[PDB]
């Protein structure tokens, strides 16, 4: 009913946000399989910084309160070729991510799957009709491992390992 | 990705190209590489038409989309490598390079086992072929007139960066016993650049 | 400036694990992410992914994923690229990369500067130090015959590098008995002989052995 991310440190309820969009990566070499992997961004704060899509918060792997498109999600990149350029997903409709003070954050798990299934066949117009698999971080430094935001003066980390994890034809 | 030719020999001076073939349309998205042996690659053209800093102007490359060449205008001796296209983290299978030049026949040397080996109970016996084209040559190993096949290995070098030859080595190893029932120890080359057969030998014990 | 200097040569068994360091001089290390890229014997480039060094996020490649780890250190503007579950085709050299501008931005891909490759040998065979045996000698040629070693590679130098034109190292051999073996050899004038003294310095790292040889007429 609802995906859950650990979070620390915890965040009350007035930090409850709308995700407007998120930033992605996409895995490289050759596939042996009609698959695409896509795993949040394994850039930086120039890859969020160029988006140019993000509203008041500060905010790594899902943008929160940013500005939403009009019509439906729009992704964007400088090279659709180029693994190491991050890949824009600006939503057309908000999902909310309500976290509860005690520790955690929740999302609905049929509004995810709803917007997913909407991003996977945006990235299937760019590198066609090929299985969409996101994955979760490939890895890195805490701030960029985890889904990580300022909320009313302090910093949380929120790990996002079941944001991604789902296989989409 | 695809690359033609797979390798080629061509003259000092000649006209050399290479082709390099995209499944998808790039635009000039491609990178050229030259590879020396020994040694890391060595990016020479980017962008499909741009060269390199500091590289010499017999070397460039054109080409849009899925179709891209590289070419060089006057091949001098020191551009044997192998050549890559590349486009982001695909590389082709590459293009090897090499010079073909006149004829030059092998300088013969034939080395008997030394003493200290001897000590460990092995004798490796060592026929050199210096400086030598074309690669093509055959080592024959004769014990007391008898042809050795099977107990030998050889090993070329790359081709020189200078004058284009190739050297050759062929080591023959034997137990200390086996090589103490016998007495004349021998290699004949057979090269193009010799219109007889250079058979080099020594006796054991001399 | 700019220059990659890798770690050394390294054997390692069957289904273990390597880690492979590259350390960066010349630039400032957070500006341009670090590639890696392998190469069999005789064969063509592979690579296996980046790392941000601002973020350390990654980007393998999917033959590689769930297999290598890839880490960098700062202070020192080193990174690092730690392959486990090592196969007996995963016998290559490494090579760490980063790129230099295109001055347009069609290189994010073009390789300008690279480490110097770290070859990895993936066996169960131990290492094992080579013995130095003479080739003793109007043209002589002489030399140095390099024995029973493992993994690769041998080093050679001549008169402490004095000695270079002439000089032929042939490639190693792997013999019957899974040992690996070379020759070096040089021509000089044979009026040199006696005169001049010859001496051929062999290095295997691996071993962490030097053996200087003077090569003597019979
Ligand atoms: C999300 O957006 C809706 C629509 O404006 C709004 O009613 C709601 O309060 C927002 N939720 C949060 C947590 O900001
Ligand atoms: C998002 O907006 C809501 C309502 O405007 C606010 O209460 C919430 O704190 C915002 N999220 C963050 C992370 O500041």
């Amino acid at each position: 009913d609802t995906i859950t991310l650990p979070c620390r440190p915890a965040p009350p309820p007035h930090c409850s946000s709308n995700i407007t969009g998120l930033i992605l990566t996409r895995q490289g070499g050759y596939s042996n399989a009609n698959t695409v992997i896509f795993r949040p961004s394994g850039g930086d704060w120039r890859d969020i910084a160029r988006c140019q899509i993000a509203g008041t918060v500060v905010s790594t792997q899902l943008f929160l309160n940013g500005s939403l498109a009009e019509e439906e999600v729009v992704i964007r990149s400088e090279d659709w070729r180029d693994n190491a350029k991050s890949i824009c997903v600006q939503l057309a409709t908000s999902v909310e991510i309500a976290c509860t003070g005690a520790g955690h954050c929740a999302i609905s798990r049929a509004k995810w799957a709803n917007t997913l299934k909407q991003i996977a066949s945006k990235l299937r117009e760019q590198y066609g009709a090929k299985t969409i698999i996101f994955k979760p971080s490939s890895g890195g430094d805490p701030e960029f491992v985890n889904h990580s935001f300022n909320c009313g003066g302090e910093f949380f980390y929120c790990a996002s390992t079941q944001l991604f994890a789902s296989t989409w034809f | 990705m695809t690359q033609s030719p797979s390798s080629l020999s061509a003259s000092v001076g000649d006209r050399v190209t290479i082709t390099c073939q995209a499944s998808q349309d790039i635009s000039n998205y491609l990178n050229w590489y030259q590879q020396k042996p020994g040694k890391a690659p060595k990016l020479l053209i980017y962008g499909a038409s741009n060269l390199e800093t500091g590289v010499p102007s017999r070397f460039s490359g054109s080409g849009s989309g899925t179709d891209f060449t590289f070419t060089i205008s006057s091949l001098q001796p020191e551009d044997i490598a192998t050549y890559y296209c590349q486009q982001y983290e695909f590389f082709g299978p590459g293009t090897k390079v090499d010079i073909k030049r006149t004829v030059a026949a092998p300088s013969v040397f034939i080395f008997p086992p030394s003493d200290e080996q001897l000590k460990s109970g092995t004798a490796s016996v060592v026929c050199l072929l210096n400086n030598f084209y074309p690669r093509e040559a055959k080592v024959q190993w004769k014990v007391d007139n008898a042809l050795q096949s099977g107990n030998s290995q050889e090993s070329v070098t790359e081709q020189d960066s200078k004058d284009s030859t190739y050297s050759l080595s062929s080591t023959l190893t034997l137990s200390k016993a086996d090589y103490e029932k016998h007495k004349v120890y021998a290699c004949e080359v057979t090269h193009q650049g010799l219109s007889s057969p250079v058979t080099k030998s020594f006796n054991r014990g001399e | 400036q700019v220059q990659l200097v890798q770690s050394g040569a390294d054997v390692k068994k069957p289904g273990a694990s390597v880690k492979v360091s590259c350390k960066a001089s010349g630039y400032t290390f957070t500006d341009y992410y670090m590639h890696w890229v392998r190469q069999a014997p005789g064969q063509g480039l592979e690579w296996m992914g980046w790392i941000n060094p601002n973020s350390g996020g990654t980007n393998y490649a999917q033959k590689f994923q769930d297999r290598v780890t890839m880490t960098r250190d700062t202070s020192v503007s080193t990174a690092y690229m730690e392959v486990s579950g090592l196969r007996s085709d995963d016998t290559a050299v490494y090579y760490c990369a980063r790129i230099k501008l295109c001055n347009g931005g069609s290189c994010n891909w073009s390789l300008g500067y690279w480490g110097q490759g770290s070859l990895v040998t993936v066996s169960s065979a131990s290492t094992k130090g080579p013995s130095v045996f003479p080739l003793a000698p109007g043209t002589a040629a002489l030399g140095c015959l390099v024995k029973d070693y493992f993994p690769e590679p041998v080093t050679v130098s001549w008169n402490s590098g004095a000695l270079t034109s002439g000089v032929h190292t042939f490639p190693a051999v792997l013999q019957s008995s899974g040992l690996y073996s070379l020759s070096s050899v040089v021509t000089v004038p044979s009026s040199s002989l006696g005169t001049q003294t010859y001496i051929c310095n062999v290095n295997h790292k691996p071993s962490n052995t030097k053996v200087d040889k003077k090569v003597e007429p019979k």
